DNA sequence: CACGCGGCAAC
DNA sequence: GTTGCCGCGTG
DNA sequence: ACGCGGCAAC
DNA sequence: GTTGCCGCGT
């Protein structure tokens, strides 16, 4: 297992993709709001890439 | 106001982080005095020194041979070598 | 240069010493537990200096 | 060899 | 605290 | 009262 | 990388 289907990061181990998908691309029931705008997310990776894009752009 | 971009910010706090992440090619980094490691923040250098180059009162043997080390960094590089 | 009546901190200005006395050496009716053991403190300074000694 | 744990280390 | 990396323990 | 500057634990 | 920290200059 090398490439991730939901994002761009590359991983070497097979198990390390399991923890990646389960931590970054798992679906969360209760949404989390962006700390700056009014957006709300259910995926950890989508929140991180968005929330970084505010004060980093 | 981020002399590099000339992009403006309301506070100086988030301006420093814009420079650290986007303009990392212009921040004076810190060379460790014991190894080839270069570190961006000085606080991270303090941790690196405390954890990697602190004299261990006791001694920790290599998991493979009968050699003892009193520093973490030297022990890790020694165990990495056992693959060559 | 003025010396705090409760610790070895030295402060230059009287106004800054007041803030130091308020924030550091004040009493807290509900105690705060140590981040690493079951110790409980009613003063911020005691908690801080204790918690830092867990690096020993 | 697959899988999951837990430590690692600069960010 | 993050996250991928890796050494190593179960099968 | 306000805001930075170096620092530190997570 | 985040965020709180505090003595200190403004
Ligand atoms: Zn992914
Ligand atoms: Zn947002
Ligand atoms: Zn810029
Ligand atoms: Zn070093
Ligand atoms: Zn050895
Ligand atoms: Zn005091
Ligand atoms: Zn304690």
């Amino acid at each position: 297992k090398f490439h991730c289907p939901h994002c761009d990061t590359v991983i070497a181990r097979k198990s390390d993709l399991g923890v990646h998908l389960r931590k970054q691309h798992s679906y969360i029931e209760q949404g989390k709001k962006c700390r700056y705008c009014d957006a709300v997310f259910h995926e950890r990776y989508a929140l991180i890439q968005h929330q970084k894009s505010h004060k980093n752009e | 106001e981020c002399y590099i971009c000339h992009a403006r910010f309301t506070q100086s706090g988030t301006m420093k982080m814009h420079i650290l992440q986007k303009h990392t090619e212009n921040v004076a980094k810190f060379h460790c005095p014991h190894c080839d490691t270069v570190i961006a923040r000085k606080s991270d250098l303090g941790v690196h020194l405390r954890k990697q180059h602190s004299y261990i009162e006791q001694g920790k043997k290599c998991r493979y041979c009968d050699a003892v080390f009193h520093e973490r960094y030297a022990l890790i590089q020694h165990q990495k070598s056992h693959k060559n």
